[PDB]
């Protein structure tokens, strides 16, 4: 059966209004031999990334003349979902690494070290919607930890529509039921979209309602990711947009 | 594993800004507007072999898509619906550097995207592919093969797929069996979907990038449509980016051209 | 039942005399982005084959000090059969992409372009017997489209044994049904065979009779091969050797 | 086919004699004498969509175990018998030369080592995780993901598994279907087990080598104890070899220290 | 994809001339004449774990072939029929040249040619191997490993396997299960077959290449015959061609050469 | 509490006798043949039993791809296999994690033996099959490598010998039988360069006091010399065999 997406009183299946973030909880630095890590929590969907600073590239046809050739990889761990998910990567875990890739590949300056790979390896350890961008926030703090110099740090969050209202950043079962799952990620000092994707269905206007909504999100979470960097943690009870 | 694109071509400054100065005076290289399509030609049931077929030339671009019908158990997942299969192939014969061998990353995002805009659209109708309920439904496997690189092919291909499922022919089910000789009907399409791309160049939009176009693009976003215009899949794409009101306008012109290419689409499928 | 192949005036089952080819047609250039390309159609199947030009080795060690490396694909597209062929690749198209290669190898003069790689793509469309025959010739005319210099053009004919009838050029039907299927390819003017297979049984005698005949086919193929290079478009109506 | 690996770090003649002139006056490193455990932390029911699992900091490595249960027909071949599917992967995060995309040969190596000591130790009942007799028992999975490389991994997978085990919720069973918020009870868990790997530098013997210690060591050596210290797994590691006496030596500090780590295991886990 | 082989030996200008002089007095480097073939060896039930298995050594060749028996069900498109699976391991172990892993493009095509050979040729009656008809039948696993590339590996693999087979030994089937010690009778064959390749060297013609000889010629021609000389199988091999009067030339002495193999053959199997 | 009787067979019979007839104390039967392959550059058979190995070497030479050699080594490539008519049952050809482990195990016990750094730059093949399996396959394998290596002329440390040694029904029992692997509490490989008292490879799988372990560790010892004996004779006199005999 179809659970009811917003109750009777405006609030979510979470308790959450529709425009309220989930509670965030951020830190850096949390492995030794990776040269910049970050653990990054929105709800239960929490993903780990290591970053492996810029080294020359071990098949030398392979590397970049002028660029740093960026190595991403999202990956879910068997027991980030209610029922175990297979180790060995699925064809949405290629897209999402992908995309990804090319998100940060806007981020990083890739010309300040040529020849040079960059690692960045991340996992999902709990999956609860929007996995791919706890894990790209995670990545581009991983980075911002490892002092590789970036334009902008990335912040993002999953838009949708529910009952035909527009909510922010949603849930599994959001995810799941909803008409439409919209991820959305931003360098938000340069207003510049990384990451843009669309599954599910919208009209223009609803389009670029849940449009507005995602950048006051992402506002509110790129405040925490600068703090997370002065600070090394960071912790965020749930608010409304 | 994804990493950055090694063999794809660095194309020098000089000549990007040579298609920029142009863009400045409104026109491309092939002579169309910013927002103009390249010519298109459909060729319906190309593969004879197929259950529906489409070979679509957008420019250069060639892409051939076939459809091949077979009986399954639905998954235990979901009891009440035939399955989908969408297939991207990048065949190295597309462009000038290719590895072959079942698909990669791209194809595989091809797929992906194609499936989710026919899917999520619910143009193809997947509960009324069943047979048996719950003990035997009809799996559509579409199966895309790029033939010829000539840049947006994302666009070529949810063409050749919509294209080639309207091509498809049912068979008569011999309660057991299959009768490839008998034809009943056609696929359960609620209407056809198209996919525009516009890609961010510079400072300017342009609609159905060529290779050069692409090649040297900050980033590209592909917006699906359904007839009545409903937003049925986006996608960014490319390793630049692109500010709110690029994305703003895009999906506005996104829209006026889906008008436009979704008449002509259905004049290659007969209304 | 197993069907009968010679009816009650010898005819076979899509009304061909036993000495009679199938519908051949051929055009080159038919892809932008290759260096050379061909589509080929005897009868049902047909093929199109791609070739990429003389180019360098993207693995080194891979490359041959005084040769070009031929690298050639025989695939079968899902739809090309009765029944969806896996996409993945078969044992039957390992040996044929070999069995192609090394008819090539005879054919290309790969000496002329050290540390280079000439690569080789062919889809069979429609499988209809002969799928590897129709494959060579398509390479053969791409590779001759890309202007790469050979001995020869390659031209072939499966040749078989039906109801204890010799016969020449196979059916989906006839490959399977008859006693004998043996693919034949030449380099014609210089009497040079190039890929040479037979599966199921013959007598000696039968063997030299469906040998004698697939040459005379063979030559008629070869005209319009000759013919496709200068006019780049060529249509055969079904006709006896 | 396995070879030599080439990635790793050939540490320095000078660096081991400095690691050599300390193990000679009875200290390492780090402070702790030849015999010493780094310490230990243990977080349980940390990945929160696993059944059980733990945490596990052992010095500066890292280790996260969870296990996940599923019901399965029992292999045709052990009628009577639950399931056990260890799976231990070293994901690129762990360590700088670290191989990315699906275990290798040392990964695979740690996991049938640990699957050994538990399933050999009888530490896990199989016996006791059928429903139906022949028809139906839980399969346990156990993935055991390395995050950090900090030196001696598989005293850390033994632990980390261990734990996650004890950690593991059982849940109701309805009679066809799982019921995943009625939880029925705990894992048939007979005792914990621990690895215990004693590194031979030069001519000395040391347990729990770290990075450094293990990248001079000649070879380590494993040993898998019950708590009431029954050898139940032993494993020669490394590239070079070790004298007759030098095992017997090491299977004796390796014991005399089992009990302190075993001790210590129960303490994390409330006995 | 098939590709050049880089790893071939490319053996020089001068080494082939001194072979070729040779053969225009019709003598070769081993002695033999132009239509000899090498020294045969075949001991039987060799691996004793097989069901039947033979060693076989073709000059410096070797080629291990062993059976192993299963009852399955029949493929749903074969249902009165028994199944065959010829597998093939270019041991790395033969050549200086051979990598791991799995059958590469060579390695099957000698599987496929064996297989072929006996399965056109009704050398082994497929129809023979029903157990309970569309239900349960024989399925025969044939695995031929050669352990040592003396040159013209399909002969001795024909060889092997033919020896394999007629080794091969039937179990006791209780109605349900199999008896491994209540030997029932021998494998449903029709007739031993042989192949013979005869490699086009200059201008020359030699049967039974060796591992010199193949590195030198420009092609091979290999042909299966069943006893009463019926060609079974046809194979040409190697980068180079054959005119029409070499391929004619070539079965006539490939077939006046079967008789004499063929006879060598049923010697070792015992008429 | 009625007529009950266990389902796990006896392993310890009449006198002190085992399931094939051996004494605790007692090795299988051996039979060891160098040198034959022709391709090879060195090769051997080695026979414990029923337990049947082949390992062919290919002798010092340059890397393919050349940024995976070592600077100042060779790169030991081995490869532990069972070929599917090796078993009673027909085990998969492609390699299993039981093979991977194994070939890992192998390879670092010869990797002690072989004295790489005389070959910088160079790999050294090591190919070995087992054609019958009857347990101690991975010890049969590394001896035939051992042996095979020698037979290539590569310089090495010593011989690499080894047996099983496990726990029977309570008692302590030298080299293992397919039907003791099975079904006895401990299965123990070990493998010496005898000559230097060093060991190659050690493992244990089943269960064992402390005490059990030293004494089991003590007979595999006298074991392996008895072994060792016939390799140095293998070597010289290029065949070898011997019929089972107690230590
Ligand atoms: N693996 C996994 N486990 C647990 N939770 C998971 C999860 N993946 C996601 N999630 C949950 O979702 C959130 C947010 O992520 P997302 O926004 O992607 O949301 C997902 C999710 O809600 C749901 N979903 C899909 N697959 C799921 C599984 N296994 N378990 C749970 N939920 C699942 O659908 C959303 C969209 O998924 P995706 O972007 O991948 O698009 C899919 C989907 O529309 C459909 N598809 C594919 N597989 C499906 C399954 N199992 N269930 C339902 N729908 C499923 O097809 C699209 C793409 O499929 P693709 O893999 O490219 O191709 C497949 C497919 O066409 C077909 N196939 C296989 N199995 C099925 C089933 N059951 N039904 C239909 N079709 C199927 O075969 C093709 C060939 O692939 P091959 O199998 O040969 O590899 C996360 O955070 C988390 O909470
Ligand atoms: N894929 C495909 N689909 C549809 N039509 C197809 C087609 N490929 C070709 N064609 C049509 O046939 C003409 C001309 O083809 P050709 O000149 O090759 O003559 C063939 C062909 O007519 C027929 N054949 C082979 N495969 C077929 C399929 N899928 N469908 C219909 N006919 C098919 O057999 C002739 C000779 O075949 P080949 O020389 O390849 O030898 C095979 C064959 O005799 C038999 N085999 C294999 N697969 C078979 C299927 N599906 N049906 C019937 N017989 C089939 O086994 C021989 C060896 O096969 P190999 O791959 O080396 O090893 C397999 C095999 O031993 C065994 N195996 C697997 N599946 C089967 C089945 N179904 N039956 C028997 N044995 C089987 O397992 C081995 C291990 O590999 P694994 O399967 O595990 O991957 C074209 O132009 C086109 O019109
Ligand atoms: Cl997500
Ligand atoms: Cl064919
Ligand atoms: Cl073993």
């Amino acid at each position: 059966e179809r659970p009811k997406l917003i109750l009777d009183d405006g609030k979510r299946t979470d308790g959450r209004k529709p425009d309220e973030l989930r509670s965030i909880k951020i830190e850096l630095g949390v492995l030794k031999n990776a040269d910049g890590s970050a653990i990054f929590e929105m709800g239960n969907t929490k993903a780990i990334a290591a970053v492996y600073g810029p080294k020359e590239m071990h098949p030398r046809h392979l590397s970049l003349p002028d660029r740093a050739v960026l190595r991403v990889r999202y990956h879910m761990t068997p027991f980030s979902t209610d029922e175990r998910k297979n180790p060995a990567p699925s064809r949405r875990e290629i897209e999402l690494s992908k995309v990804i890739r090319e998100a940060l590949e806007s981020a990083v300056l890739v010309e300040l070290f040529p020849r040079t790979a960059i690692d960045v390896f991340t996992e999902i350890l709990q999956a609860d919607a929007g996995s791919r961008l706890v894990s790209l926030m995670a990545a581009s703090l991983a980075l911002a930890d490892a002092g590789i110099p970036m334009r902008d740090l990335i912040a993002g969050v999953a838009v949708g529509k529910a009952d035909g209202v527009i909510i922010l950043d949603l849930n599994e079962t959001e995810d799941m039921w909803g008409e439409a799952d919209m991820p959305i990620a931003m360098m938000p000092s340069l207003n510049q979209v990384t990451l843009f994707q669309l599954n599910g269905s919208m009209t223009p206007d609803e389009f670029r309602q849940a449009f507005d909504l995602a950048v006051k999100g992402i506002n509110i979470i790129y405040n925490l990711e600068r703090e997370a960097l002065k600070s090394k943690y960071v912790e965020f009870k749930e608010e409304g947009v | 594993m994804s990493s950055t694109p090694s063999n794809q071509n660095i194309i020098p400054i000089i000549k990007k800004e040579s298609i920029v100065s142009l863009f400045e005076k409104g026109i491309r290289q092939d002579g169309r507007k910013l927002t103009d399509y390249r010519p298109l030609s459909i060729t319906l049931d190309y593969a004879k072999k197929a259950d529906g077929s489409a070979l679509v030339k957008l420019g250069t671009t060639m892409v051939l898509a076939g459809t091949k019908l077979e009986i399954d158990k639905p998954y235990e997942d979901t009891p009440n619906q035939g399955n989908l299969i969408v297939n991207v192939e990048l065949l190295p014969l597309a462009y000038e550097t290719f590895e072959p061998g079942p698909p990669d990353e791209n194809a595989i995002e091809l797929a992906r995207v194609v499936d989710r805009s026919l899917r999520d659209s619910k143009a193809l109708d997947l509960t009324k592919l069943v047979i048996e309920p719950g003990k035997s439904v009809w799996t559509v496997w579409l199966d895309v093969y790029v033939l010829d690189y000539g840049g947006n092919v994302l666009d070529a291909c949810t063409l050749a797929s919509v294209a080639a499922l309207y091509n498809t022919k049912v068979y008569k089910v011999e309660q057991i069996s299959v009768n490839k000789n008998e034809v009943v009907g056609k696929l359960p399409l609620n209407y056809p979907v198209v996919t525009i791309s516009v890609a961010k160049v510079d400072k300017y939009l342009v609609v159905d990038p060529d290779l050069d176009e692409e090649s040297i693009m900050d980033a590209k976003i592909s917006f699906s449509y359904t007839p009545d215009l409903k937003i049925v899949g986006i996608q960014k794409s490319g390793k630049g980016s692109m500010s709110l009101q690029d994305i703003d306008q895009a999906e506005n012109t996104a829209r006026s051209t889906a008008v436009k290419l979704l008449e002509e689409l259905k004049k290659h499928l007969g209304i």
